[PDB]
């Protein structure tokens, strides 16, 4: 990378910038297998979504050499290259209900709170489904009839 | 909701303040706050500033506020959150698989219910749990109570690896231990110049030994660098002329 | 106290021990005496109101501001001494020192002071490096009008950008914000940092 | 026996006692099939602690 | 001396990159790398991410 | 506040089933039942009555759903304390619960009308083993299979009772002499049963990576290797970087060795006795030495 960093900025993400930085998803819980000792297909550790364990392997052994860079193997979707990319590529989970984050929610004052001009004890009680908000009113259709 | 049905919608649970905060305009609310700001009765009044001062945030980023709500996670990358296999046969862990694992089980558990059918209850039930068990991976011991996995133990959470004295931000602080370094007892030596130093030959034999390996390849003393390397191990008669 | 924690706590900023009194206004010495407890009066040259305090008797009425300028005369009332002089024997409170005599007399003061525990030990470092950190201390300001300006009234502000902002909504016709210059201690000022 | 015996001088790095554990069972290297082809010896079961 | 600080907190002690690279060109007889940006900033990052 | 308590409320609040209640379900049921059929009937031919002459069945449908819903509330309230003696040692409480629920699902599915008993018997006989079932798939950290989780709580089981009840700590050997009946086996189920400890339970400085300095100087080691054999041929070289293979790295079959060579007919195999003798230059010249030393 470039030497030259003028200065650093932090924001926030989007989930369709969390799908940009991803790799695959984790769709089971399920860690390495525990017979061989090798990742467990398309889990928290699978070779698929990361990377291939030793340097320029992959999976089932269609590949060892390293006269192959940056090819993807078609039996089973590993790419021979470093073994260092395993600490660069992350994972991304799709939840089937969103969720709120934690921090702008329990920090004191609450932003969220700020934002949607809540008491924090009521914006509690709608994130843990203990009270129903109304979002919408059709103010059009309830005037006309 | 059944006298108006079609009149209003309105949902419990997270997925409700997305359609709000969505729903919700940030331009809007953010001169009304300025114009109450504008007059009187300040003590009221500086409640409303400090919402003006969190709603214009959002306003100068250009970052929308609908990044408070996940609709997907990211998974850290697996080597940060290493499982590597100790001498005894035993496995060593970190604590974060536990958090992802979780969050995984109650999200496909929750999806798969979904596509059943279930009463209201439980669906709810399922929500509720799925958030819960994010906020915990995001930070522990936030709001309730804290995990924990083995024996009582509160588990690492995911905002636990930046804080601290352990945390991220803390670790080139603090200071490590580093490579071509020594240390020994220190006599008098007051024959020599104030540039010169006295270093005793058997730690700066070791202390260059790289260089002195280089050189001693170079002279042609070992036929190659790696039998070099064993050389300056037996510390043979050769190396101190090198060295020199 | 006279050692490193009398150089601490005025790094700190933190008030003092003794915490002498000084003259608030200028003046002239009107001390009642009781037994347990002095009071300790300064009627003003000025006119107005004449300060009031409530001094203990465990500490020693201080050397007063005379033409003589005899430090071992002790203060005797009746008198008229200078604005800001200090009133009985002790530390006298940077933050009042400041709130009374500007930014400058408060350096002064902090210098001074930070350096008169190392003149007796025997050691001397050169003004500036103290000075190089008590400019670190006495560079924000706390608002007591939040005014037209955006920032909250109470929060400790950089000088500058207080001053910058101050013009900037000045240039339109907003009303301004009414700053003052804050001292700080050397865990709470570098704590309120920018990056 | 493995052991030293009693008497002899010892410089640094020399063994004192000679032991190998059975070394664990990965596939034998085909660059290593070569070098050790060439000469003939065999990467045993054991590596040397 | 930034050089030689960011010579001990970097290929010193902690970048593998760094001081596999630094033995190298040691041996090797050629320039040592002349310091740059941490294998540490990159795992910072992603960790915020 | 808490999750466990909002849910317990939640599962209160409906009235828990009795003898007056079981005549409302199994009524509610066999009508569903029977709504079910009718309404499924019209669908597939693709003709439909009218909807009108049809809402009653739609009733019948929403008093299905308070059958199914309401009887549900009733069950949920066992589905707690079936979980009360699972709770301690595998996984949370509401996790336990969860799949309660979810197994109640299929089983209510899976009901017959025509029957009657008690429902904590035969309920109960059926969720149990969701419950066992998803308990057992998720409950360790590394997954195991079926057949190891019953061995391991087999010999768990009995080997926590046999220690208190000998008095002596049970020896290594005699707890596999009950069933297992190896003693190579013993090191295995107790590795199984061992659950991976945290690292920040420090504990991971002791631990040795190691080889980046020998692989390092193994990369050097490829280039005096390669330099060092040069006095050779072309020819003999291909069969050294064939079957061997200095660059490519594979035990490979000879046929597919002798089609990627660019020499067809084997005629390699009858070149790879002629030279042997010259593949006797570097271990005459003793070159190779100082590297497998
Ligand atoms: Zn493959």
């Amino acid at each position: 990378d470039v030497n030259f960093f003028d200065e650093l900025r932090i924001g926030l993400a989007t989930a369709e910038d969390i799908r940009q930085w991803s790799y695959g998803e984790v769709k089971k819980p399920e860690t390495i297998n525990y017979r061989t000792l090798k990742p467990e297909k398309d889990g928290l550790f699978c070779e698929k979504i990361f990377g291939p364990t030793r340097d320029w392997e992959c999976y089932c052994g269609k590949y060892k050499r390293v006269r192959f860079k940056g090819i993807i193997c078609e039996r089973c979707g590993v790419e021979v290259t470093r073994a260092k990319v395993r600490r660069e590529r992350m994972g991304h989970i799709e939840l089937a209900a969103p969720v709120t984050h934690i921090w702008y929610f329990k920090g004191v004052p609450s932003r969220l709170g700020y934002l949607l001009d809540l008491a924090p004890k009521d914006l509690e009680k709608i994130i843990y489904f203990a009270a129903y908000v109304i979002t919408s009113v059709d103010e059009e259709m309830r005037h006309n009839e | 909701v059944d006298r108006y049905g079609e009149y209003f919608t309105g949902a419990m649970g997270a997925e409700s303040i997305q359609k709000l905060i969505e729903n919700f305009d940030i331009d809007a609310e953010a001169e009304s706050l300025r114009d109450v700001i504008r007059n009187g009765k300040g003590q009221k009044k500086l409640r409303a500033l400090k919402r003006l001062k969190v709603v214009a945030a959002f306003q100068q980023s250009g970052n929308s506020p609908m990044g408070m709500v996940l609709d997907a996670v990211p998974v850290i990358p697996p080597e940060l959150r290493p499982m590597v296999q100790l001498d005894g046969g035993r496995f060593a862990t970190s604590d974060l698989n536990d958090l992802y694992r979780r969050v995984i089980n109650r999200n496909n558990r929750l999806k798969r219910l979904i596509d059943l059918g279930a009463p209201e209850i439980i669906v709810n039930n399922e929500k509720r749990m799925l958030q819960e068990s994010v906020d915990a991976l995001f930070d522990n011991g936030r709001r309730g109570r804290p995990v924990t996995g083995p024996g009582n133990r509160p588990l690492k959470s995911l905002s636990d690896l930046l804080k601290g004295k352990q945390g991220r931000f803390r670790q080139n602080l603090l200071g490590k231990r580093v490579d071509y370094s020594g240390r020994s007892v220190i006599v008098v030596g007051p024959q020599l110049k104030l540039h010169q130093c006295g270093l005793p030959k058997l730690m700066a034999l070791e202390l260059f030994k790289p260089f002195v390996m280089k050189r001693l390849v170079d002279l042609n003393h070992a036929q190659n660098i790696k039998s070099a390397k064993r050389m300056v191990e037996r510390q043979r008669p050769q190396v101190w002329d090198v060295l020199e | 106290t006279g050692g490193l924690p009398r150089v601490q706590e005025l790094f700190e900023a933190r008030v003092p021990r003794g915490k002498a009194p000084i003259a608030d206004v200028t003046g002239r010495v009107r001390l009642e005496d009781g037994e347990r407890f002095y009071k300790i009066t300064i009627v003003p040259d000025d006119g107005g109101e004449e300060v009031v305090y409530d001094k203990i008797s465990k500490r020693q009425r201080l050397r007063v501001f005379k033409h003589e300028d005899g430090s071992e005369r002790v203060l005797s009332d009746g008198d008229h001494v200078e604005v800001g002089q200090q009133l009985m024997e002790g530390s006298a409170d940077p933050h009042e020192v400041l709130r009374v005599q500007g930014p400058r007399e408060v350096q002064i003061h902090l210098v001074r002071e930070v350096q008169e525990v190392y003149r007796a030990q025997g050691v001397s470092i050169h003004d500036k490096h103290i000075e190089v950190i008590v400019r670190q201390m006495l560079r924000r300001v706390t608002i007591i009008d939040s005014g037209s300006t955006e920032f909250l009234p109470g929060s400790l502000i950089d000088r500058a950008e207080f001053e910058a902002e101050n013009r900037r909504v000045v240039a339109e016709g907003g009303e301004p914000a009414a700053g003052r210059p804050v001292l700080m201690g050397i865990t709470k000022a570098s704590l309120a940092t920018d990056s | 026996r493995g052991i030293v015996r009693i008497g002899a001088e010892v410089r640094d790095g020399d063994i004192l006692v000679g032991k190998v554990t059975p070394k664990g069972e990965t596939e034998l290297t085909p660059e290593e099939r070569l070098l050790r082809a060439i000469f003939g010896e065999k990467a045993r079961e054991v590596r040397d602690t | 001396a930034a050089y030689t600080l960011q010579e001990l907190l970097t290929i010193k002690s902690d970048d593998t990159v760094g001081r596999v690279k630094v033995y190298e060109a040691i041996v090797k007889g050629e320039n040592i790398p002349e310091p740059g940006i941490p294998e540490s900033f990159k795992v910072l990052l992603k960790e915020l991410q | 506040a808490d999750s466990v308590r909002a849910y317990l409320k939640q599962i209160g609040k409906v009235a828990l089933l009795n003898a007056e209640e079981e005549v409302e379900l199994a009524k509610r049921i066999e009508a569903g039942l029977y709504a079910t059929q009718l309404m499924t009937e019209l669908s597939e031919r693709g003709e439909k009555l009218p909807a009108a002459q049809r809402r009653d069945m739609m009733w019948i449908c929403r008093d299905g759903d308070r059958a199914k819903n309401h009887l549900l509330e009733a069950n949920l309230r066992l589905v707690v304390s079936l979980a009360k003696r699972y709770t301690g040692r595998g996984m949370a409480f509401l996790d336990l619960i969860q799949e309660g629920n979810l197994g109640l699902i299929r089983a209510v599915e899976k009901f017959d009308y025509t029957k009657g008993y008690k429902f904590s018997t035969y309920a109960t006989w059926w969720i149990r083993q969701a419950i066992t079932r998803a308990m057992a798939d998720q409950a360790r950290t590394i997954r195991i299979p079926v057949h190891m989780v019953e061995v391991i709580n087999k010999l768990g089981r009995i080997q926590r009772e046999l220690l208190q009840d000998l008095g002596r700590e049970p020896t290594p050997e005699e707890l596999a002499k009950e069933m297992d009946i190896t003693p190579e086996k013993v090191l295995e189920i107790q590795q199984y049963a061992r659950e991976p400890i945290s690292l920040d339970q420090q504990l991971g400085d002791f631990i040795e990576d190691s080889v980046a300095v020998d692989a390092v100087s193994f990369t050097l080691l490829q280039d005096q290797l390669q330099s060092v054999l040069d006095t050779l041929s072309e020819r003999e070289a291909g069969v050294v970087r064939l079957r061997f293979g200095l660059t490519d790295g594979q035990p490979r079959t000879l046929d597919e060795i002798g089609q990627v060579y660019g020499v067809t007919r084997e005629r390699i195999r009858q070149i790879e006795s002629k030279t042997m003798s010259k593949l006797r230059h570097p271990s005459r010249s003793q070159v190779l030495r100082d590297y497998l030393d």
